[PDB]
């Protein structure tokens, strides 16, 4: 419906500009603040150093900026590895999911080629297993949530009632499960704070996946099964959550 | 490509006097640094790091600022402070300069001494005619000198010429020199240098007849 | 006690390029960036660029970018500065000095002219005409600056004012001023000594009561 | 089935092992690379400058990474969070696709994205999903001429639906993974490679964030800023298409 | 020509601490990183620490956190190491060394001796027993080094050694070997003459046959 | 924390012989330095950036490697080469050091001339009694000594001395002293001093009867 097409339009775009004030007003004072304390280092450094020229250490920033932006560690000169089979698998799984964290990056032109079709033909695949485990555990759920649904039933209130309730519970357990456990999860495994925790979470479960934080990358932890393991979880959150997302979807277009 | 800006670009100060010129820069900047010029010689380094002195200055001088703005104090003006003083910064390269404040010394207003000057004959038989006039130690600066020939001026072939500010006095002088040819020069009779300064109201005016 | 000494005052024609050089000591010339800056007739200062002596390494204000090369000779501690296709646009004092930050020694300075001009001696004019009188020289038509002005032999040096020159037609001009008591003048010879040393002029001349 | 999509498990995690044994292979050799030149630099900075001690010189190095992990640009109108960037990294959110080459530092700038996302996603799907609509209509239409062509070639009329199918995604490919490219390549100063690279990243909605095209606006070409924001809308809503069918596809399969 | 000049040897008690000092010519102190490197009676190199004179800044090797302070003269270009609480291992050869990657220029070294012993002139006993005969001097309990041998007031210098002194509880002890033809010896007067110059001891021994 | 491994820590050439020494690294580094010290003084810079040849340093002199394992190799020695070699690096804070390569000067064999001496009089008199043996002039440097009192071999209270090598000779020489108390000296009879050198299958041995 053409109309409704483009209110929809006007609306996002809104939603946008809506953000675009927000992220703004929230952001930009530690970001202006950053390249006030850069410009200090640099003043200081020449005001120690006399032979050099702020061009000269212009340049050095550029370079040593390229190299952390590669993945260079500024604390070390020179093990553990990112493309271990392990971080690797997990790589993948960024992928096909379309997560896509991208902490560690691919530097060679056959790395990104491969990389194109591996996506092509993987996200589909795992569409398709995503439903299938989306059906699956709805089944399982709401032939829990059945028996506990009798209960009700025999207390008198209403079925139209008693379905709207259970899906509180329903939900409730499921971000219990998806979303509650694994942000407390994470916490004590990753040094987070609860919000870093949640925030990792949901950027994860929308599919985002900024790349800021990723659960087990961290190099010190000797933890192989973990990181794997939470793809497990990935998996079920991912189904769980897609369920909700659509259904918002649905509360959106009523209004 | 930051740009400071110094305003006024002249100033004057009795001795005694507290001074301060300001600059202001087109973009924040961490450090400002400045100089003094003398006529004749190099800029030394005055103030640096905003309100360092360097090693020479006397403490009467002063410096502050922040961000967009900075400034440049005398407590107490004196006689060896008259100079030019130049901003400059380096919080972004490349580095740039204000383009100065010149600080003149106030004193007691002066009248110029007028004197005005004929053709020597050695000129004259060359082919050449220059009349030349003096306005001698006269304060301020300010000052606007005007020729006429046969008692109706002429603006053409005039050049002028001022001094620095003089060292004991305090004093300004200028040469006005209207060239001409022997030919121009013999035509008229009556040549008169003509001197407009604040002291008086009513120009002081020079002459000579040429016979 | 830090020092910077530069080459002495250049005179080239339009077209032609030069180089100028600036020697240090008291410090260790490959220790510090080195800066050239023009000043154009007592007007604002521009930084033109600048080399670091140990690495060879140049910047240059994107206004100079063609016009300046910066070199150094690390083992007699000097610093140059080359000019291209000089214009009379490039006639101004050229400063070298240190600094990474802030300009904290300069040299004394050198003098650019660019000019078509050729060396001419002055000629030199008397200026004649209360309790005080003043006489003065007129030297008009010589090249290159500078020329030198006494009175008496410099028996007379109160009451004397040397007006800057200023060009005239491709050469300078400039009058000198000196003011005596009437009762000395003419009853005592006045006369302005007037040396011009590029051309190895040396002038005395009387002024005589019209 | 239950069974078969236990076997559908199977069946992904020998293609996770897969892809894992090949960029493992791929990728390992290069690990240390970076950090390699960053020691390159250390060591030809300290011969250029014998002021300079190799522990100064880290510090100088961990003080600058401090800050450009705040944000900071090197320097030689560069604000990723002035209007133009925010909007830009909201778009990011609601696709989905969160490229990150831009991180949010603050507590709160993460508790708002959150709320801003749970809500924005689904929007912006909706949207989408309309646009999609809209845009396969305008293609199928077009398409329609040649159709007809075909049938009169009596070709019969369920290739002609196929031929149809495979012109639909060719052509969008032409305009949307094609053009893009070689598009981007000229503006970038990208590889074709990772010109097309970058492409399939965005679109697929993965947003790894080693290449991103549109977050500031280049003088000298205008149009440039909004012709990506416009093209990552269409281009999105073509592969979304191509996904439900090939998904359509599937899932009877 | 660029010169490193270190200080003199230094004796001092177990616990005390000790400066030391290496004053640079032929360069700009302030220029450059400068180093210490200590080496333990011909042995492997180990180095200290950096000091940056120009900003003070230092750093220290792990083993040297403790014991060694750096610092910097700016004024009279001079650098200085401190050592604290200094045990019997802290007895060697210390370097200032210049450098940032690679250390070019090396100061000739300070020796630094640590000991509770007190000086004490030695005892002299000589060593008596083919053509050629062997003679020696046994130089034993002196402290602190060095001695002086030599053999008829230095004129038998040729087939002469002095081998190097070793350490019996907290005193030197050495010897002094000379060869000479038989038809010399005893028929010429063989004496070795030991000096130790910090007890002021200066002693000659005739070797003479054995009864 | 980086290691330098020179092995072998010792080795010795004939003049025109090729020589090298390596240097392995416990992990990666991108250049390795090179320092020769000649006893008595400071180390040199010898060679720095692996390959790089300091100013004073002959062309016969060479460096190459990468990574972890580095090399130093003279085309062709010369006498004056003779010298102990350091390796080091800095591409890891701390610079560390080899522990050194002593480069001797090859000779033909020559047997130690041996020479054993009785305690004098003059030491028993103060109740000590120190047995002295010189082994002089000898090549190579590798050789054993062995005490026998009455027969009987003792290893307690024996301390030994080596000279560097002769600089003209390029011998080596050593002492061996058996220290003892006077009442351990009397209850026996018989010293022997006996040594083993790759010059002969059978020791060289001298002895005295105290009597
Ligand atoms: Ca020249
Ligand atoms: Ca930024
Ligand atoms: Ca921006
Ligand atoms: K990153
Ligand atoms: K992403
Ligand atoms: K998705
Ligand atoms: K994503
Ligand atoms: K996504
Ligand atoms: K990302």
């Amino acid at each position: 419906r053409s109309t409704t097409l483009l209110a929809l339009l006007a609306l996002v775009l809104l939603y946008l500009v809506s953000g675009a004030l927000v992220f703004r007003a929230l952001e930009q004072p530690h970001e202006q603040q950053a390249q006030r304390e850069l410009g200090e280092v640099r003043e200081k450094f020449l005001r120690a150093h006399p032979c050099v020229s702020d061009q000269e250490l212009g340049l050095l920033i550029k370079e040593v900026a390229d190299a952390l932006g590669g993945g260079a560690d500024p604390e070390t000169q020179s093990s553990h590895s990112a493309w271990d089979l392990g971080s690797a698998f997990f790589f993948s799984g960024t992928i096909i999911t379309t997560i896509g964290y991208g902490n560690v990056a691919l530097r060679t032109d056959a790395g990104r080629l491969f990389c194109i079709f591996y996506a092509l033909v993987g996200i589909p695949l795992f569409g398709i297993l995503l439903a299938g485990v989306g059906d699956r555990l709805g089944s399982s759920l709401r032939h829990g949530i059945g028996h506990i649904e009798a209960i009700f039933l025999k207390w008198h209130v209403p079925p139209e009632l008693v379905r709207v309730l259970s899906a509180m519970l329903f939900l409730l357990i499921g971000c219990l499960l998806f979303v509650l456990t694994p942000t407390f999860v994470f916490c004590y495994m990753e040094d987070w704070s609860k919000l870093e925790a949640i925030y990792f979470v949901i950027v994860t479960l929308t599919t985002v996946g900024f790349g800021d934080y990723v659960a087990g990358a961290d190099p010190r932890q000797d933890s192989p099964a973990y990181q794997p393991l939470v793809w497990f979880w990935i998996l079920l959150g991912l189904a769980y959550f897609a369920s909700v997302l659509t259904t918002i979807g649905n509360w959106l277009r009523v209004v | 490509q930051i740009v400071l800006t110094q305003s006024p670009a002249i100033m004057s100060a009795s001795p005694g006097e507290k001074v301060t010129m300001t600059c202001s820069a087109s973009s924040s900047v961490s450090y400002m640094h400045w100089y003094q010029q003398k006529s004749g010689t190099s800029p030394k380094r005055w103030i640096y790091d905003t309100s360092k002195l360097a090693s020479g200055v006397p403490a009467r001088f002063s410096g502050s600022g922040s961000g967009t703005s900075y400034s440049l104090t005398i407590s107490s003006m004196e006689a060896e402070d008259a100079a030019t003083y130049y901003c400059q910064q380096w919080s972004n390269s490349p580095p740039t300069f204000g383009a100065g404040a010149k600080l003149e010394l106030k004193r007691a207003d002066a009248a110029p001494t007028v004197s005005i000057f004929p053709p020597s004959s050695e000129q004259l038989t060359s082919g050449g005619a220059s009349v030349v006039c003096f306005l001698n130690n006269f304060y301020p600066k300010d000052i606007n000198v005007k020729w006429k020939i046969d008692g109706s001026e002429r603006q053409n072939g005039v050049l002028n010429s001022w001094t620095d500010q003089d060292s004991k006095d305090s004093t300004y002088s200028m040469s006005s020199t209207l060239t001409l040819t022997k030919d121009e020069y013999e035509r008229h009779n009556s040549y008169t240098c003509e001197a407009t300064h604040k002291t008086s109201t009513s120009p002081i005016v020079k002459s000579f007849n040429r016979n | 006690e830090v020092q910077l000494q530069q080459s002495g005052p250049e005179l080239v024609k339009p077209g032609a390029s030069m180089k100028t050089s600036c020697k240090v000591s008291g410090y260790s010339f490959t220790g510090y960036i080195m800066n050239w800056v023009k000043q154009r007739h007592g007007k604002n200062l521009e930084w033109i660029g600048l080399i670091n002596p140990n690495t060879g390494y140049t910047t240059y204000n994107q206004k100079f970018k063609g016009k300046a090369t910066l070199t150094v000779d690390k083992s007699s501690s000097t610093a140059y500065m080359e000019l291209l296709s000089l214009t009379s646009e490039d006639s101004a004092i050229y400063y070298c000095t240190r600094g990474n930050y802030v300009f904290d020694y300069w040299g004394q300075g050198t003098t650019l002219t660019v000019s078509s001009a050729k060396t001419t001696p002055p000629s030199v004019y008397p200026l004649a005409p209360n309790s005080m009188v003043t006489l003065g020289c007129l030297v008009k038509g010589y090249f290159p600056e500078p020329v030198t002005v006494t009175w008496n032999s410099g028996s007379l040096s109160s009451g004397v004012h040397t007006f800057p020159a200023v060009l005239q037609s491709d050469l300078y001009t400039l009058s000198s001023s000196v003011t005596v008591p009437s009762s000395s003048w003419p009853s005592e010879t006045v006369t302005c000594n007037v040396a011009h040393p590029a051309s190895s002029t040396k002038v005395d001349k009387k002024i005589v009561p019209r």
